[PDB]
């Protein structure tokens, strides 16, 4: 109980949420909070997501 | 006296132990807007109090104050 | 100063909401059909299914608050309706106004809307019990099983059609509808095995009822050819009719909402349902029996002695507080809690169109909320302790003080501490029933409120308190926002009910 | 008393600390159950005030 | 499980790239491989994990705009029971 | 932009305004109407000598009339309103409103900002103010609302937070209740205060949150408080280095508000509240170890009998509100004779209304009182800690039942059930009580059945009908058992938790204060001659009535139960403090080693010290004031609201010959159990042919000291 | 729009990122998300209100 601190604020959290150990594949944690209440990715108003290397690489082939 | 002090983890939202340093400024600013609360509830409160009279006073029977019967 | 402004807004708002909850539910159920090949989600930040939630939620809630503000528009019509009869007193002149529908809708299956105090209590009890559920099967839901996200939709519109309708037949088919959205949920959804065979029991046990209030319906109807439930009154029913029917209706509706012998099915089911749908069962699914049982034995005439009646609900709730103390399962223990609540309720209806249908209908109420809190603590038990037995659950109260705390407010509010619905609506029964039988009275209020009460609280107490000393790799941390919030809306609405406007009641 | 240690050097004395809720403070899912629960309770007191206070 | 995707760009998230280090000489031969990603979450200085830590007036004022709404609007309701424009304050008012 | 440059203009601006204001006044007087015809002349040259020397009234008036405007127009938008009285368009309203300059005709700026100074003034406030209007209420909810918001918000409040904040509160709330509490037993003041309309409970009923502060109610409230305060300063001294005492404190005064409020309740249905308040609260308390379930087991059983009493009370309340449609204590009081004579048809025998209403709410005043049979739970509520024990044992659990009593009197005066029940269960409890508490080894036990004893001798002062007796008793009880009970927590504390004095000798030196103490408070607790507590029990037996048909058991009880206070009070003194050293070794030296020697060194708290010598003179002064309201030739309590005399004051004004030497009996017989409990030898030990002589020198001596001043002189 | 409004903002993540967020936010878009959803929420609840408060009476007088 003293070690377990899922948040960060106490023990450092690892942006990448565990260490992936050798013969395992690299997961997420599962979260304390598993509720699926979550609406689409939300993006910045007037985002540019243009696909700039696609448009790039065939003005270049032309 | 008491029992020897223990760790209590950090993740965990108990009493244990717990003393702020701010707790002078938490006091004031939880007492004096309680009070005013409570002001305000008794000044409401006191519309609807009802006392006896004093003691050089007497109610008259026939006076709107005393109490009437119902009249069919 | 009452207008016919207010009379046309109470009528064009309860008729409106209704089909915005339809439009919703078509376009989302349109979405859903013709986005996707295959109805299923996609396991991807991307899939429908975000959608398909925040479409659900966010219909019910906002139906939710129009349903608000048409039930106060009802309250102020039905009132000004009474005093418009009521006031006038000379002979010549008599209230005669007539309304002229709005060109813009139908009217769903070619009914006039007619709207009562009990039918909107029911209604709204639907919309915040299904509201609790929905976001309580939320982690129920999952990549086959998403189809049921409408349920609740499914189950208000049923409901709103039932409580807005003024034909027998509409009202039993909807009574009728809710079987198959419910099985279905529970045979879908139900983690547990033992849920397969749960569902056949709920299933058999209430289709016995049904069949039941069928025959009844069908002797009112081919009796009287009659379905506008008001021309009842011109027509009587003989003795032998009339008991056959209070019988039949009595048994078939009991079968429903659970009555001694009667209530296997429904500890079955809530041992082994989702947790997320035991809560809008207890809550909700109950009571539409005893809605469905108030409007068919106070629109018939009834000449029969109800005291069978009387003992029947009265020895339901003897058993089910003589049961609360051997439950060491807090389900099943809330499952009794809910059997004894709605039989008080059942015989808050014994005596016809009495005053009793006061306290039946709020007690009603203060029900469904005490079991969708009830069994929303359960369900938080269940899923971060993994286990909703008390000999496993132990000390809860020192690892989630927030549960532990939550589960000591409740049981303060099931004891039916004063200045909450739950005091008033046993002060209510109580009252009436200490002059309609006061040995009787006596033994309910004895039976019901010490020993079911204590062997209620033996098993809540013993798991809030105590010493978690095992398994302490695998403790959970705490209640989240949304448990935290949906416990205390419970609390607000338990308490702050009591100061509805008391005309009604 | 005897051997009183005071807080300022007392190593066990505890600061307010722990986490309110179960929820992650830096979490970046657009979860909205919180915001849903708040305007429910908004909605429930601004009708209260606006049509049934009074 | 969870399928929501982590690199949001709303905002940029707060880390610490300082507190990890990755070994990039000096291995031995059974040594394993260093980590890749040593960012670690920051958290806002003066942030209280206790509380809500809102700082907001939103909420405050409109509970008061509402409270004065109702206020106004009990007022106008009490002059239309009574048949008046406004209401007509007494002079003297008694306890009841 | 100068801040001194924007005083002195906004200066000079507020000195010609006030001028304008004042010259306009002078003028409107002069010129009621006439004034506009020299105000708003045509001529150029007068317009604008107008408007430059009144460009403050201007200017003012115009900011007030685009104010108005814009109020109009929001009242409008909100409210769907009519328009701005009439529908002026925006440049002729303004126009209008800002020429016309009577909206100051009887303003004066520093007449209006000294009205403003003035209004917050606390000079004003007086003491009649006061008497006609409860202060009481104010502090109380002070109180109420330091305590919930102090238990939500913790973590803000730390220990000395939490302690610091409740402190100012219940201060504040036991200074007013001292002030009205002079008013309220003698000046004949009480109130009746009503919040609102709590709750609907029928088709057309809706009863009001009220409360009745008058002699009945004040009587518990004050007293509660005051031994709450100083168990509150006590307390975190008692609890000092526990990981939670910020729990314990805010426990204490949940459960002290608690009380208050059903003590001064003005309806039933608030009575019922806080009746179930204090079972829960106390629930709390007792379970306070919350970690251990052996600690839950006696909550349990609390509970338990807590939710009979409940079913009772509210089955009592039922059947009040069936037969009269009121729950109003006053109206229930005053109406209750006429339906007296009423009966109930029950299952198959027709009980009399009175009996049976009277029935339940003995049942309940019973359980909570714990008399015997349901005294069971009271033994197993020691395990809460000594603070919460004395509180609920001395004037707030265990007088549930007094209060009830005390306050539905006209109703158990016409209570045959009540006659005969009173008496007969409270000897059985004092007689009870009082045997198994001499015979007691524990401290909490011991003073946990002198608490039964005391109850039962509190229900048959009741039964003798004499209320001025019975809250003589009760003051007294309640003082002296929280003092003692504060003393014994100190003695436990310093013996490590272990309540048997068994184990505890010699413990006089090492807690001096607390011997002291203890003496004084037990000497008066136990009714002993020449003290405080003698005359309560005097009075107890100078009321008690002849007629009942179980009055040879009564009495005998009674005897039996008034001379067991002498033995459990001196076995506790003498066991606890003179006694050999029984105690474990470690006890002893590790609070004897010298380096301890120090102006500090003390086993107890100075702070705890304070407290119980506070709470003593307090509890002297407040007795003495009682007993002169009540015992004095002047008989100057405020009225009790009961038409039932019981004729107990002729015996204690004029008593006979044959009473004054009945009394010399009981007097007789605590002395030959005192000359036992002193002189008798249990031991060998060095002393015991000394100790007889002494025996002998101290009865031939008083043998003829006797002689010498009756007759030599 | 209130309630879809007041989810959308409210609805960005934990505590620490929809501060963040709102931190940079712009002053103008501050305001929006401030005042959006409680001026639709009020509007919906005064226009039901004067439905119920029959002010346009023309007995007004005395
Ligand atoms: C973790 C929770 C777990 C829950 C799940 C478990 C549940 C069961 C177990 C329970 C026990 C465990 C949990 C408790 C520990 C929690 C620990 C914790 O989280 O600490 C942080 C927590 C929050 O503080 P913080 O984190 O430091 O800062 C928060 C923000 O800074 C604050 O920001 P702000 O300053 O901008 O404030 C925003 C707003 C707060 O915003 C809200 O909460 C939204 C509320 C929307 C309405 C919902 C219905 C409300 C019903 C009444 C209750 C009001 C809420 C108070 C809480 C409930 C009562 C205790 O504040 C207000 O303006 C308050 C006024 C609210 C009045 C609204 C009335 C609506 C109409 C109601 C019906 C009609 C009434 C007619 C009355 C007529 C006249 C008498 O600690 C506290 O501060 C506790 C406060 C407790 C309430 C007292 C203060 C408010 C008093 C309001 C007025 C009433 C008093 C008398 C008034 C007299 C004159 C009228
Ligand atoms: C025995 C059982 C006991 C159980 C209980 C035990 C004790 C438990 C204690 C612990 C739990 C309770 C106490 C703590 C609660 C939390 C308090 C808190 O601070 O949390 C922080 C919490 C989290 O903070 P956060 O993460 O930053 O989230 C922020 C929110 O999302 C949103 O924040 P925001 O800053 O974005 O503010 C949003 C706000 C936005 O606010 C505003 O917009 C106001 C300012 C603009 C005014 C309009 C100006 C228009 C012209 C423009 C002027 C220039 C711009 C002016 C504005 C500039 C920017 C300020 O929008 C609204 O609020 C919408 C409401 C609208 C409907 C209602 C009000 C209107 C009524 C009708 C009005 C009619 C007249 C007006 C007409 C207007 C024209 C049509 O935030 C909140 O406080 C949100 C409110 C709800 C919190 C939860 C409340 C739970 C209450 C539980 C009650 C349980 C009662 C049980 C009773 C049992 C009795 C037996
Ligand atoms: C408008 C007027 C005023 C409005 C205010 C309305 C107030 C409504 C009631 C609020 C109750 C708040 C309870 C907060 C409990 C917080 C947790 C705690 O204390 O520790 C739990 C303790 C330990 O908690 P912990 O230390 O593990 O955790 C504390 C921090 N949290 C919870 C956030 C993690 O656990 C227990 O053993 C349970 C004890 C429960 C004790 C409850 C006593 C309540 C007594 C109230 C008396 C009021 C008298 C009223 C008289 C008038 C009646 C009409
Ligand atoms: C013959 C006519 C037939 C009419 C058919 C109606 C077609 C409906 C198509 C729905 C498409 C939904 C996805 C739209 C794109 C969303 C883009 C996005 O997320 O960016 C954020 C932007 C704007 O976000 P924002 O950050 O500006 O937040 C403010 C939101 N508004 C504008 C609503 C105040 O788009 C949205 O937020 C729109 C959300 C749409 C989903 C709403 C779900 C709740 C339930 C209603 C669903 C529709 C059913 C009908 C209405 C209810 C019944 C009357
Ligand atoms: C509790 C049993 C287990 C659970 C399953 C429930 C099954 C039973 C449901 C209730 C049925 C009604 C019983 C009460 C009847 C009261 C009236 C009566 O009969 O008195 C004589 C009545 C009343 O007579 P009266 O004396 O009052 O007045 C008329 C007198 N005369 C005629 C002389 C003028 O007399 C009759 O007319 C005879 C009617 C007999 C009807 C019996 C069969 C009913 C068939 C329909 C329901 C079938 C449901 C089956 C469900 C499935 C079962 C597995
Ligand atoms: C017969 C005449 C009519 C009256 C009838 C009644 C007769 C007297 C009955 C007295 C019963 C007293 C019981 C006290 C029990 C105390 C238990 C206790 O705490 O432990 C022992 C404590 C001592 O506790 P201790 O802790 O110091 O040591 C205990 C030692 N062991 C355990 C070994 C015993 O007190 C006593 O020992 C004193 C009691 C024994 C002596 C009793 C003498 C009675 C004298 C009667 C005089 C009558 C005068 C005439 C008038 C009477 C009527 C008005
Ligand atoms: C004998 C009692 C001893 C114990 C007293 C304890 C203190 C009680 C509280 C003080 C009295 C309050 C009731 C006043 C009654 C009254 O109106 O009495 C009347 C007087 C005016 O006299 P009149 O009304 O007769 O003209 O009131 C005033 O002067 C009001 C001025 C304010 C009085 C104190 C208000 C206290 C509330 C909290 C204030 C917080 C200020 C801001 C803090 C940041």
């Amino acid at each position: 109980l003293l070690k377990f601190d899922p948040f960060g604020f106490y023990s450092p959290k690892l942006l990448s949420e565990n260490r992936p150990e050798e013969a395992m594949p690299f997961y997420e944690d599962y979260p304390q909070n598993d509720s699926h209440w979550n609406l689409w990715e939300q993006f910045p108003e007037d985002f540019e997501d243009s696909n700039a290397e696609r448009e790039a690489i065939l003005k270049s082939n032309k | 006296g008491g029992f020897q002090k223990y760790p209590i983890p950090r993740y965990l939202h108990v009493g244990q132990w717990i003393v702020n340093k701010n707790w002078k400024w938490n006091t004031f600013h939880m007492f004096f807007p309680t009070a005013i609360l409570c002001f305000m509830v008794w000044r409401n409160s006191m519309i609807s109090t009802a006392k006896p009279p004093n003691y050089g006073e007497y109610v008259d029977p026939q006076s709107p104050v005393a109490p009437k019967a119902i009249k069919y | 100063m009452f207008n016919l402004n207010t009379i046309y807004l109470s009528r064009i708002f309860i008729e409106f909401n209704f089909y915005f909850l339809f439009f919703l539910f078509l376009i989302s159920s349109i979405i859903f059909y013709f986005s996707k090949i295959i109805s299923i989600q996609n396991l991807n930040q991307n899939s429908v299914f975000n959608f398909l939630k925040l479409a659900n939620i966010f219909g019910i809630l906002i139906s939710f608050f129009i349903h608000i503000i048409s039930f106060w528009f009802y309250c102020i019509y039905s009132y000004n309706l009474s005093l418009n009869i009521f006031s006038d007193i000379n002979l010549y002149n008599s209230n005669s106004i007539e309304l002229l529908n709005n060109s813009l809708l139908p009217n769903y299956f070619k009914s006039n809307i007619t709207i009562d105090f009990f039918g909107l209590i029911l209604l709204t009890l639907a919309y915040i019990v299904g509201f609790v559920s929905i976001l309580a099967l939320d982690t129920r839901l999952y990549w086959k099983n998403i189809k049921y996200i409408f349920s609740f939709t499914i189950f208000l519109l049923i409901v709103y059609v039932y409580v807005t309708v003024s034909n027998i037949l509409l009202f039993f088919m909807c009574y009728e509808l809710l079987l198959i959205p419910s099985f279905l949920i529970v045979y879908f959804v139900s983690p547990s095995r033992r849920a397969i065979q749960a569902s056949l029991y709920f299933v058999i046990w209430t289709q016995l009822g049904s069949l039941l209030v069928l025959i009844a319906i069908s002797y009112i109807i081919s009796i009287t050819n009659t379905y506008e439930f008001n021309d009842l009154k011109y027509f009587n029913f003989t003795n032998s009719e009339s008991t056959i029917i209070i019988f039949l209706i009595f048994l078939g509706f009991g079968f429903k909402a659970p009555i001694w012998p009667f209530h296997y099915w429904l500890t079955k089911t809530h041992v082994e349902a989702p947790s997320g749908f035991s809560i809008y069962l207890s809550g909700f699914l109950v009571k539409t029996a005893l809605y469905g049982f108030y409007k068919f034995n106070t629109s018939i005439f009834i000449d029969i002695d109800s005291s069978i009646f009387i003992a029947i609900c009265i020895m339901g709730v003897v058993d089910s507080s003589l049961k609360m103390w051997g439950q060491t399962d807090l389900k099943k223990l809330v499952a009794y809690g809910t059997i004894q609540e709605m039989n008080i309720i059942y015989l808050a209806f014994c005596w016809g169109d009495s005053c009793a249908i006061l306290g039946g209908i709020l007690f009603s109420a203060t029900h469904a909320f005490l079991s969708a809190l009830m069994f929303f603590l359960v369900d938080c038990i269940y899923r971060r302790y993994h286990t909703r037995s008390l000999v496993e659950v132990n000390g809860i109260l020192h690892i989630t003080p927030n549960l532990g705390l939550s589960i000591l407010f409740m049981l303060v509010f099931f004891s039916g501490i004063p200045g909450t619905i739950k005091f008033i609506s046993e002060f209510y029964i109580f009252s009436g029933l200490l002059e309609a039988s006061p040995f009787i009275c006596f033994i309910l209020m004895l039976v019901a409120n010490v020993l079911g009460l204590i062997g209620f609280s033996k098993s809540w107490f013993n798991a809030t308190f105590g010493m978690p000393k095992k398994n302490t790799k695998y403790l959970p941390m705490d209640l989240s926002f949304k448990e935290s919030y949906i416990i205390l809306y419970c609390f607000f609405f338990l308490f702050i009910f009591s100061y509805f406007s008391s005309i009604f009641f | 008393d005897a051997y009183y240690h005071d807080d300022t050097h007392e190593g066990l004395m505890n600061e307010p600390h722990g986490y309110l809720t179960m929820d992650d403070p830096m979490d970046l899912r657009p979860n909205y159950e919180k915001s849903a629960l708040e305007l429910l309770f908004l909605v429930s007191g601004g009708a209260i005030l606006a049509l049934m206070l009074g | 499980r969870q399928n929501f995707a982590k690199n949001i760009t709303t905002t940029d998230i707060p880390k610490d790239s300082h507190h990890f280090a990755a070994k990039r000489s000096g291995f031995t031969q059974t040594e394993q491989a260093p980590f890749a990603y040593n960012d670690v979450y920051q958290y806002p200085k003066d942030y209280k994990p206790w509380n809500y830590n809102y700082k907001g007036n939103g909420v405050l004022l409109a509970l008061f705009l509402g409270s004065a709404f109702s206020l106004v609007a009990y007022e106008r309701s009490y002059a239309s029971k009574t048949g008046r424009y406004q209401r007509k304050v007494q002079q003297n008012y008694y306890q009841i | 932009f100068n801040s001194i440059l924007f005083l002195l203009f906004f200066i000079v601006n507020l000195y010609w305004f006030n001028s304008g204001l004042i010259f306009f006044n002078s003028v409107y007087k002069i010129h009621h109407d006439a004034w506009t015809l020299i105000f708003q002349t045509d001529s150029i040259l007068n317009k604008l000598k107008i408007y430059f020397f009144l460009l403050p009234l201007y200017i003012s008036s115009f900011i007030h009339s685009i104010s108005t405007w814009y109020y109009n127009y929001i009242l409008n938008f909100l409210l769907f309103s009519e328009n701005l009285n009439t529908n002026t368009n925006f440049v002729d309203y303004i126009t209008y409103n800002t020429l016309l300059l009577s909206k100051f005709e009887d303003f004066n700026l520093f007449v209006y900002i000294k009205t403003l100074l003035i209004t917050f003034d606390i000079r004003q406030i007086n003491l009649d103010f006061l008497n006609e209007y409860p202060i009481i209420l104010l502090t109380g909810l002070l109180f109420l609302f330091t305590t919930i918001f102090s238990l939500i918000c913790l973590s803000y409040l730390g220990l000395y937070g939490v302690f610091i904040l409740n402190l100012a509160s219940i201060l504040l709330f036991w200074l007013s209740m001292l002030y009205y509490f002079n008013l309220i037993v003698s000046e004949n003041y009480y109130y009746y205060i009503s919040l609102g309309k709590w709750m609907y409970l029928s088709n057309g009923f809706r009863v009001s949150f009220d409360l009745l502060i008058d002699l009945t109610s004040i009587s518990f409230s004050f007293l509660t408080l005051t031994i709450g305060v100083f168990v509150y300063i006590y307390t975190f001294s008692y609890f000092r280095y526990e990981p939670l005492v910020e729990r314990l404190i805010l426990f204490l005064n949940s459960f002290m508000i608690s009380m208050i409020l059903l003590v001064s309740s003005g309806n039933f249905i608030v009575l019922f509240l806080g009746w179930e308040l204090i079972g829960l609260t106390s629930f709390f308390l007792i379970n306070f170890w919350s970690t251990r379930v052996g600690t839950l087991k006696a909550a349990f059983k609390a509970f338990s009998f807590n939710k009979l009493s409940d079913l009772f009370l509210f089955f009592a309340i039922l059947i009040i509100f069936s037969t009269t449609y009121n729950l109003d204590i006053l109206s229930f009081n005053n109406q209750i004779y006429l339906y007296e004579s009423y009966n109930i048809d029950m299952f198959y025998w027709s009980i009399n209304l009175i009996e049976i209403i009277s029935f339940f709410f003995i049942s309940c005043a019973f359980i909570k009182s714990a008399q015997f049979g349901a005294h069971i739970w009271l033994p197993d509520s020691m395990e809460a800690p000594v603070p919460a024990s004395a509180l609920i044992h001395s004037a707030t659990l265990v007088s549930a039942g007094i209060y009830l009593l005390l306050r539905l009197s006209p109703l158990f005066e016409l209570s045959k059930y009540a006659y005969f029940i009173l008496p007969l269960i409270g000897s059985v409890t004092a007689f009870y009580g009082g045997l198994v508490s001499a015979f007691q080894s524990d401290t909490k036990k011991t003073l946990a059945y002198s608490t039964i004893s005391h109850c039962g001798f509190l229900m048959v002062s009741y039964s003798t009908g004499v209320l001025e007796f019975v809250i003589l008793y009760l003051y007294v009880h309640g003082f002296f058992k929280a003092a003692t009970f504060l003393c014994v927590g100190n003695v436990n504390r310093f013996n490590r938790n272990i309540q048997d004095f068994k184990r505890m000798g010699g413990f006089y030196k090492y807690l001096p204060f607390e011997c002291l103490a203890s003496f004084v408070c037990m000497i008066n607790l136990s009714g002993l001659p020449l003290t405080l507590g003698f005359y309560i029990k005097h009075l107890l037996f100078i009321g008690l009535v002849e007629s009942y048909t179980l009055y040879p058991l009564i009495f005998s009880s009674l005897i039996l139960g008034a001379i067991a206070g002498v033995f459990y009070s001196y076995r506790l003194f003498y066991s606890i403090f003179f006694d050999t050293k029984k105690g474990k070794k470690a006890i002893y030296l590790q609070a004897s080693r010298i380096i301890l020697n120090s102006k500090f060194y003390s086993n107890t708290s100075l702070a705890s010290n304070l407290s119980i010598t506070f709470l003593v003179l307090i509890s002297y002064t407040v007795i003495l004031y009682l007993y002169c309201t009540t015992l004095n030739n002047y008989y100057s309590l405020s009225d009790l609201k009961s038409i039932y005399i019981n004729n107990a004051y002729s015996y204690f004004y004029k008593p006979d010959y044959n009473f004054l030497n009945a009394v010399s009996i009981l007097n007789w017989f605590v002395i030959i159990l005192l000359i036992s409990v002193i002189y008798l030898n249990w031991r060998w030990s060095y002393y015991y042919t000394k100790s007889i002589d002494s025996l002998s020198k101290f009865i031939l001596f008083s043998f003829f000291f006797f002689i010498f001043s009756k007759y030599i002189l | 729009v209130g309630s879809l409004s007041y989810i959308f903002y409210n609805s960005v993540g934990g505590k620490v990122i929809r501060d963040r967020i709102r931190a940079s936010r712009t002053k103008a878009q501050k305001v929006i998300v401030l005042a959006l959803a409680f001026v639709a929420n009020a509007a919906a609840l005064i226009i039901a209100r004067n439905a119920i408060t029959a002010h346009n009476f023309g007995w007004q007088a005395a």
